[PDB]
């Protein structure tokens, strides 16, 4: 049972830069003159695509800019010069022994100037409130990098384990991220409190931005 | 061309079974292994097993030995993967991928994937709820609106805005699997806040597994049955009469603009003296006046002689909330000046029975109506006096009355009182007339 | 629990027939006669006939004998009135009513009535149109909304609001008959302005002859899909007169109090503007804002009364502007019946220095009056004069007004001892009239 | 037949006053110790209600303030202390003979203090404008006395022949009236004009009240 560690988990570069992805095997994968390690590219919603096989030989149909190097336990996949089509996840795989295992992946993301999030808050709709549940939605729009902390507060009291976040993929045109946070409460628990707010922390913000509303005042 | 075509979407209950097919074409099926790899949502790749079509020889991952059956049909060049005793964490996209039998050169061709959902739910269509600002009045130019597509099963849902017409600013988030085992997603769109009651915003949600289509109106145009809940204006103020008549005092023309929008807080002032532009006006910074509006003031100083010889003081105001520009003009009242006549009148005999008495000053025959009237006692200014506005007489001139209220004792003990008038037609713009107990 | 339930609205053609049923319950059916009475449009009550349910004996009004049949059904305790060979003038409301068999003690219980229309005109269901204000204004405390139920035939139509839940302030008007021969009716409801956008308002219209049942939405909530336009509906202003309760003495100092509530936490800054007879005043005591307690803010402004202003009937106007909202909320109060102040009239001869001129001024000082509404005229030897001018009223220091009126006369006329009079018309004078004379001494 | 002559036709009184209604039969309606003469109360939209039977017996459930008297040919209904809810038409009826016949009625109206109307104007709905007619409505709410005048002006032009009014029956609690006037125009004529005004004249209003709207500002 051989395991593969990839590094860095996330690589943030500009189109034109070089990408050097690393893969480390717990035991040696080279046997009889060949290193049984391969690389794959994965775009969202698509199957993985073979790039390099046996850690070096280029796969038919794959661009010249992709190359692989390594033997033993340390392997490198290089992308001499990135293109917009190269921003994707990259996986390493061994086959010197069964079971076959993959590395955890390395996401190659587009580098960009820091943009603060345009934050918006939405109360639960009247239509929903008649159903017994209440969803309060906080939107963090067109920001970069992906790291951003959303804290939900009800009457200045911190909330925990009653929220769920979802994030978009990096936008094709402006290379930005958008995030949604939903605080779910029952109608009884929602009717008990009055003030609802989502505080947002991000590299682009000099001080936490907090958008809020009052239950009755709508 | 090498092609691996997999069977469609699968939705199963836990404890059930699933059989996925992978139709191979464009190559010698028996010269390649067929492998099975899965990917759980937002996770990495997990190799399950492999089959050698030429002999049926199978290799597996310990976690999948006993639950997976791998089979092949060489006539139909099809590989099958049967996963038995399904568990919630078998939810993934399952891929087939081939591999050269003689020399291992990786998984060079993959199928498109087959999504398998393992759940106790129960196909269900979404409840679509609107996402709108609680109080989008604000001073910000961009508003966000959306649709919360909650409690549906299984995936996927598709969201459009205005039947495909609205594409810019849209962000449809990936679905979230809730504790209930029902999915939920939000779709949002940033639009200009000006458009809100001018344009319609509708999200079109389609959930094909339940054959549900919902066109939810999140924001309509203004008008009934919706409950009910005009650009900048300019005022130009002339100098004070005393300030134009006294050389010690300073006269000013004040231009104020009100009803300025919060989104358009411009401070563009242009001043003209007799049609010729000037630049000596001291403009003040803008201020929010407890309304949803801004107010800003510009003050142009004027020479005493310029105001007195007429001279038109024009104030042009510019702002991006106007179709054109507002221009107001002011000047001294036109017409031939006429000199005031000033007369003092003692209290009525009948008013002498009261504790306080009235001292009267009649000012008649003056033109224009700009005048200042004051009272003095002995050698100092008075306070308890009121002057009437100027009244137009039948001869084209104005008159007024000024009234000083005094304690009868002050009048009775012989104090001298003076009514002083400042008007442009008077010599040195000033005259004074005295009143004393006779 | 005596009940007589009649069948529903009917419309029939002339020459046809109508059968009205009357279902009896809560009593011994056979111990009461059943009578039929009609009420034609613009008419009184007309007896048609009666039946004895125990044996079927009948009596009829001779005017209908030959066209009316009375029948009973003992198993369903129902009485029927059938009127055949219908005439246009048989259009009426028809009633059943019971009468004790053994003693005549009147028609003690009646059915609800059946509207019957005889017409060869076609039945038409109404169009229902909402009545909503063209952009409601402030500070209107009451709003009206309604429904126009237009172009239907025959009568009647029923209207309810919010499925019968809303009854207070409702006026459903009698129908009007248009020149087309079709009816129209209007139903309205008055509600607090504060309630618009809080609750939905819907009129429920039923026209049973055409099977029309419409639920027309007149007013919605604030309230996607309605654009947002601040929230809560808006802050509320309450302007109190001088009182309050409990005790004495010189503290005291009567005050008009302006109190504002439903002021949000995101828009707390409030400004108060005070007007006495539309003249801005600046002596008010604006108390510091307080959170207490629900969630909103409460800000109080106290204006001290001056002179005899409240008793005179002066108007105290409080205008509240919240920092963040588009408009200003204005409230006005005053004493119902004010006590006016009487004008004092004084005549002044020409200044000695004006006596060197060809024309001299006769002056009339009028002071100490309230309200400002007044008129001055002049006369010479009792005859109304031609060339005089009066100033507008000027507000004095004591809360009353004063003015001057000036009459120009030839010096010769003053010198020859003619009597000039200043005449004043005002609410606070005996016979709303007084004059003061002036002559060369 | 017996003719029952009722008088007065109308009676306008303040609450707390005694009302005296008379019924004179053309022939005697008394026989063997009984007078076959009954009294009813009919309120707007309801069936007649029996008050008194056999000239002077009070019907169960009817308040004691109602009483009947007389014999032979002359009968009287008395309401000793009028209430606002006593607004109705009162009828007498005999059963001495066939045909049974009713008197012509006495209408009892309630007097109250002068109440000026509150006026409201309503523009035509966009829904109605899809057809080719425009209805403009004016409401005069809760006023006393009944006399009120409405004048319609379209761009200051006095309207005639294209208006209809309805007045409610006197209210049973406050004793006021309400009036709805409708100005009917073709959509073409409605769209050619700008200001629509409803002018109201009433005793409670020293000066008339005008409510207006400008078409297009709705
Ligand atoms: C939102 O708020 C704005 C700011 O107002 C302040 O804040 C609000 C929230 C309230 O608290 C207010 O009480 C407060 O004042 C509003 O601004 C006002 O807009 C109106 C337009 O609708 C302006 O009205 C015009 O006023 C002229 C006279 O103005 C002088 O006198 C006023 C007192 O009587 C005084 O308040 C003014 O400041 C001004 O005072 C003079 O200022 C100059 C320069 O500093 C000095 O040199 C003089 O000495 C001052 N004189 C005195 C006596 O103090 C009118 O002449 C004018 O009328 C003419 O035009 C109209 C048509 O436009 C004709 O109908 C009329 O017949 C005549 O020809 C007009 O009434 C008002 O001045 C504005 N106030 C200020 C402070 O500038 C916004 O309107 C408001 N927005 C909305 C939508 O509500
Ligand atoms: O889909 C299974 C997968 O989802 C997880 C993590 O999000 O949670 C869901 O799993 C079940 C779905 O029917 C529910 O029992 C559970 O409440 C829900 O959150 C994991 O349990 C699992 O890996
Ligand atoms: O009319 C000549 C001349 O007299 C004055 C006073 O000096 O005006 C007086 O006569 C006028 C005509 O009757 C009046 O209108 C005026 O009120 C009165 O003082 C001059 O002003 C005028 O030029
Ligand atoms: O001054 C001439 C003439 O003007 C009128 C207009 O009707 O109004 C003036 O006098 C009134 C008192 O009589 C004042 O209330 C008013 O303000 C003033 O302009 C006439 O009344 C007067 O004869």
């Amino acid at each position: 049972e051989i395991v593969l560690t990839q590094s860095p988990a996330t690589l943030s570069l500009s189109p034109g830069e070089r990408a050097t992805l690393s893969c480390r095997a717990s035991k040696g994968v080279s046997t009889s003159g060949y290193s049984y390690l391969h690389w794959y590219q994965q775009k969202p919603g698509q199957a993985p695509r073979l790039l390099i096989y046996l850690a070096s030989y280029l796969e038919s149909g794959v661009p010249a800019r992709f190359s692989g190097s390594g033997s033993g336990t340390d392997f490198t996949l290089t992308i001499s010069s990135l293109e917009p089509e190269d921003f994707a996840v990259y996986y390493c795989q061994h086959s010197r022994d069964l079971p076959l295992t993959f590395g955890g992946g390395t996401k190659v993301e587009i580098k960009r100037t820091v943009a603060a999030p345009s934050v918006f808050i939405f109360p639960p709709s009247d239509e929903q409130l008649k159903s017994g549940t209440a969803s309060v939605v906080c939107l963090l729009n067109n920001f970069y990098p992906r790291e951003a902390k959303v804290q939900w507060k009800v009457d200045n009291a911190l909330q925990s384990g009653n929220s769920q976040e979802s994030v978009t993929e990096q936008d094709s045109k402006d290379s930005t991220y958008s995030l949604s946070s939903t605080l779910t409460l029952s109608k009884a628990d929602y009717e008990k409190h009055k003030v609802y707010a989502c505080e947002v922390t991000h590299q682009g913000l000099s001080s936490p931005v907090t958008k809020s509303f009052n239950r009755g005042e709508c | 061309q090498v092609q691996l075509v997999q069977s469609g979407v699968e939705v199963k209950k836990p404890g059930a079974s699933v059989k996925v097919s992978c139709k191979a074409s464009g190559y010698t099926f028996t010269n390649y292994y067929m492998y099975w790899v899965r990917q759980a949502p937002g996770q990495g790749l997990e190799w399950m097993g492999g089959i050698n079509p030429s002999n049926g020889g199978t290799n597996f991952n310990e976690k999948f030995k006993n639950r997976v059956t791998l089979t092949t049909d060489s006539s139909t060049t099809t590989a099958y993967m049967e996963l038995k005793s399904l568990q919630f964490d078998d939810t993934a996209v399952y891929y087939c991928a081939r591999r050269d039998y003689r020399f291992d050169m990786g998984f060079d061709y993959w199928g498109q994937g087959t999504t398998v959902t393992v759940s106790s739910a129960s196909t269900k269509g979404p409840s679509v709820f609107p996402l709108a600002p609680c109080s989008r009045s604000t001073s910000e130019s961009t508003a966000a609106l959306g649709c919360l597509v909650k409690d549906y099963f299984p995936e996927p849902v598709t969201v459009s805005w205005n039947s495909g017409a609205l594409t810019s600013g849209v962000h449809t988030f990936p679905a979230v699997l809730q504790s209930s085992g029902l999915y939920s997603l939000s779709s949002v769109v940033t639009v200009p806040s000006s458009s809100l009651g001018t344009k319609t915003y509708t999200c079109n949600v389609d959930h094909k597994p339940s054959n549900t289509k919902v066109d939810k109106r999140v924001e309509s145009k203004y008008g009934p049955p919706c409950p009910p809940c005009g650009g900048p204006s300019v005022f130009l103020f002339p100098p004070k009469p005393k300030d134009t008549l006294m050389i010690s005092r300073t006269p000013e023309v004040t231009c104020v603009v009100v009803d300025v929008s919060q989104e358009d807080p411009e401070v563009q002032f242009n001043w003209y003296v007799d049609g010729v532009e000037v630049h000596n006006a001291k403009t003040k910074p803008r201020e929010e006046q407890f309304n949803s509006t801004y107010r800003v003031v510009s003050v142009l100083t004027v020479l005493h002689q310029d105001w007195l010889n007429g001279k038109e003081y024009k104030c042009k105001v510019s702002n991006k909330g106007l179709p054109s520009s507002i221009e107001k003009t002011i000047s001294k009242a036109k017409g031939q000046p006429r000199e005031p006549q000033v007369y003092t009148l003692p209290p009525s005999q009948e008013e002498m029975t009261k504790n306080q008495v009235s001292l009267t000053c009649l000012v008649k025959g003056f033109y224009p109506s700009d005048i200042a009237v004051e009272w003095e006692s002995n050698g100092q200014p008075e306070n308890n006096y009121k002057t009437t506005p100027p009244v137009l007489d039948s001869d084209g001139s104005f008159f007024l009355y000024s009234r000083l209220t005094v304690d009868k004792s002050r009048w009775q003990q012989g104090n001298v009182f003076s009514c002083s008038v400042m008007h442009e037609a008077l010599h040195n713009h000033y005259t004074q007339k005295s009143l004393s107990l006779s």
